[PDB]
């Protein structure tokens, strides 16, 4: 099972921001313009109706992958072995794998 | 940031003008209720010493209908 | 000792993030639910919040929690900390950002704690469920049965090789530290907080101060403020703005990592067998939904598989 | 196929190269609050189980 | 909101016998299958956001008394749109709906 | 048949003698605690009802 | 009654050696949190009067970081 | 009278017996639920415990 | 206004005759628990100062058994 990790988004108050192509599995990046966010204790800043929020995200494997996971195998025909129990005459049972 | 027909609380939120100091702190810090003038009392009601208005019928009925007890005081009721 | 587990957690602090359905109108909550994990085999979940549990400014203690109102970190004794999903869950442990609880199934996750007459509740939608172990679908762990391999979140706060990172906090906007002195706005900076400002009253007058700096314009509405605190780090949530410069990575260990232990499963009642010419008749009387799978020992197995819920007879 | 069995493949449990296509699509934050919403299809490992 | 002397939103009034008692609202609770979260109260009316179930109860602690009542009424969760969710999400698509007013007017 | 109608038959309403077959089986106590666990099929009077 | 790589308290229950005075009383009587030696503090940290280790960056910053307050006393910081 | 129904419960004492799911890990408690009886028609039930009320 | 086998308290409700002075207030005022006689102790029980019946096996056992503590008094137990 996967776990998606979101980093902290950057907020440009009045300007523009761009992101590169970071090496990550299923990396996503975007730019949303004109958000005007409202945090606690008032608005974030003053530059009205044009802003920039990045809000990138990428995926990774979870911490439960080390406990339960599915292993993929490709088979090929190999050895056959068996264990026999034998006796003869007055000699008692002795076992060895063949 | 919004229409002049909408009230903007000082935090930054914009509420409508029908919600002008109607009793509920609609913004976060409650700056809406702080600055609006007080309404007049009814002419058919008895004005208490604390500004409350109680019906005249209820005056000197043997039951305290006011907060400070000015509706049942012996200065305000002649027995 | 306690200092070994609470070494890097002392350097961190709580924060205030967005919480949907905090009260009734999605406020900014001191405790904000992020990343509920609920994929164990006994209905035990792990909840990560934005408050801090088992930590006090003066010293570590398991009966004291730390949270933030405004800009000041407050410490309150854990008096009524509750987790409920549809019935009140019995929480197991708490260590820093994380709470461990044993919850019944439902569709919501709720946490809350009081200090005085406050409530401080956050509710985040999440479908939790009870996952039984084995071939019987019970709804509660039984008194007796058969031991089965199961994976559950351990209640030990050791390292165990799993880490999360913490970051420098981003600028935090406070509007309570801007006031008018006589007819011009004045900036109050507490204890070297280095308040940033941005005025556009006739034009831009951006800059960083550290003491006083009475701004020479009229209104408090046409100027913003910030605060760079660098004493304590925070975990980089998705509900917080990032910093400006390059930010270092911390190493905060996840306390309640999943392990594999033992689980108790229910044993079905024994069926009643009746023998007929080349025919086996089983009178099954089950109390939970139970799995019955047969096969033949010939060249073709011809497998059957069915879940038995009502008392049925199979030939 | 992002939803059935091979939506997250790794060669070893301690390996460092991961292949994962989960149809991750970012969504616009609404109403002026600081959060990052997204949408993606459910894991194929939990669907296969 | 009434205390038999004026208006105070932290006070309630009820009757035991023929004497109109008036106490402070300490623990007013409404539950259906989980304890609901109250929104507002004004006069005879309470407003609360409840999970689905088959019963509606409300009680209040006066002194050591409990004073609970229960009525059988089926209340359901009603999603808006073409998806059947069981709790309103953090993010999504805004659609018109009809709910009871937050304000008293 | 221990689960249909005759898992508990008494001649009168207050008879001392009582017939009862219910597939009652004892189970081993586990991990060193004192309790007696058993296992039996449910009642036939409830299943008939 | 367990392996020598396991620990048993006065109740009789057997736990692992990694739970030896780790902070959590695993068994009932809690005798596992009784008899072990206290570890030494780091050289890069500042030692309080009661022994609570704080980082040296937190010394002389105008904020209490200790229970006894020895990191902000005028004896330990010249003012 | 009230003393008539307590003429044999006076001579008895509570006991401590084990029960599953105290908190997380099935302690031995003074409260121990045995024989929940719910064969009622209004949802009413009767619970027998180890404590004394 | 009910059967003679039933008992009616002062409010108007009718209860059965077995519920007279049995211990619990059934109707609002509990009039069935107001006018009823008091029975004696048993012959095998010891009577304390307040009148509670306790068995003679518990007499002078070293532990408090009565309400007033008269079961372990030196006046009633010759030491
Ligand atoms: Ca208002
Ligand atoms: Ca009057
Ligand atoms: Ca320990
Ligand atoms: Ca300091
Ligand atoms: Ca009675
Ligand atoms: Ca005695």
């Amino acid at each position: 099972k996967y776990k998606t990790k979101v980093p902290s988004p950057v907020v440009k108050c009045c300007g523009a921001t761009q992101c590169t192509s970071k090496p990550h599995p299923d990396y996503q990046c975007q730019v949303f313009s004109g958000v005007y966010p409202f945090m606690w204790g008032g608005a974030y800043c003053f530059c009205d109706t044009e802003n920039t929020q990045m809000s990138e995200a990428y995926v990774e494997r979870s911490e439960e992958c080390s406990i339960d996971h599915a292993k993929a195998y490709k088979v090929h025909t190999g050895t056959v072995q068996a264990m026999v129990n034998i006796t003869y005459g007055s000699v008692s049972w002795r076992s060895a794998d063949v | 940031k919004c229409e002049p027909s909408q009230f903007q609380c000082t935090n930054g939120r914009c509420i409508t003008l029908l919600w002008k100091c109607d009793g509920d702190e609609d913004c976060v810090d409650g700056s809406d209720e702080k600055n609006c003038v007080k309404k007049t009392c009814a002419e058919s009601d008895f004005v208490c010493n604390n500004g409350q208005c109680v019906p005249s019928r209820w005056k000197c009925d043997g039951d305290p209908d006011c907060e400070d007890g000015s509706d049942e005081s012996p200065e305000q009721c002649h027995m | 000792d306690l200092d070994t587990h609470f070494t890097q957690y002392k350097l961190a602090r709580p924060y205030i993030a967005d919480c949907p359905n905090c009260g009734h109108s999605r406020c900014d909550s001191p405790i904000a639910i992020e990343e509920v994990r609920g994929d164990a085999h006994a209905g035990v979940i792990r909840i990560q919040t934005s408050a801090m549990f088992g930590l006090k400014t003066d010293g570590v203690d398991l009966a004291y929690m730390s949270f933030m109102n405004g800009k000041t970190q407050k410490s309150i004794k854990i008096d009524n900390l509750h987790v409920r999903t549809s019935a009140p869950c019995s929480l197991v442990s708490h260590h820093g950002y994380y709470i461990l609880a044993q919850c019944p199934p439902g569709d919501t996750v709720t946490v809350g704690f009081h200090d005085g007459p406050n409530r401080h509740t956050c509710t985040v939608a999440h479908k939790v469920e009870f996952r039984p172990v084995g071939r019987e679908k019970y709804r509660h762990p039984p008194e007796h049965g058969v031991e089965l391999p199961c994976n559950r979140y351990t209640h030990k706060r050791a390292d165990q090789g799993h880490y999360v990172e913490m970051h420098q906090p981003g600028l935090v906007a406070d509007h309570s530290l801007l006031s008018i002195h006589s007819a011009k706005v004045k900036i109050t900076v507490p204890s070297g907080a280095q308040v940033k400002y941005y005025c556009k009253c006739p034009d831009v007058r951006k800059g960083i101060t550290s003491s006083d700096h009475t701004t020479t314009c009229t209104d408090v509405k046409q100027c913003r403020a910030y605060l760079i605190d660098n004493k304590k780090w925070v975990y980089n949530s998705g509900r917080l703005p990032r910093g400006e410069g390059d930010t270092f990575k911390g190493k905060l260990h996840v306390p309640f990592v999943p392990v594999k232990a033992k689980c108790i499963a229910t044993l079905a009642p024994e069926p009643l067998v009746e023998h007929k010419h080349r025919t086996l008749i089983l009178h099954l009387h089950p109390d939970h939904p139970t799995l019955l799978t047969t096969r033949s020992l010939g060249s073709d197995a011809n497998p059957t598989r069915q879940w038995i819920e009502r008392p049925t007879t199979v030939n | 196929k992002a939803g059935s069995f091979g939506d997250l493949q790794s060669r070893t449990s301690t390996s460092n190269d991961l292949y994962a296509n989960t149809n991750l699509k970012l969504q616009r934050p609404q109403a002026g609050i600081v959060h990052t919403p997204f949408t993606q299809v459910p894991s194929g490992f939990e669907r296969w189980k």
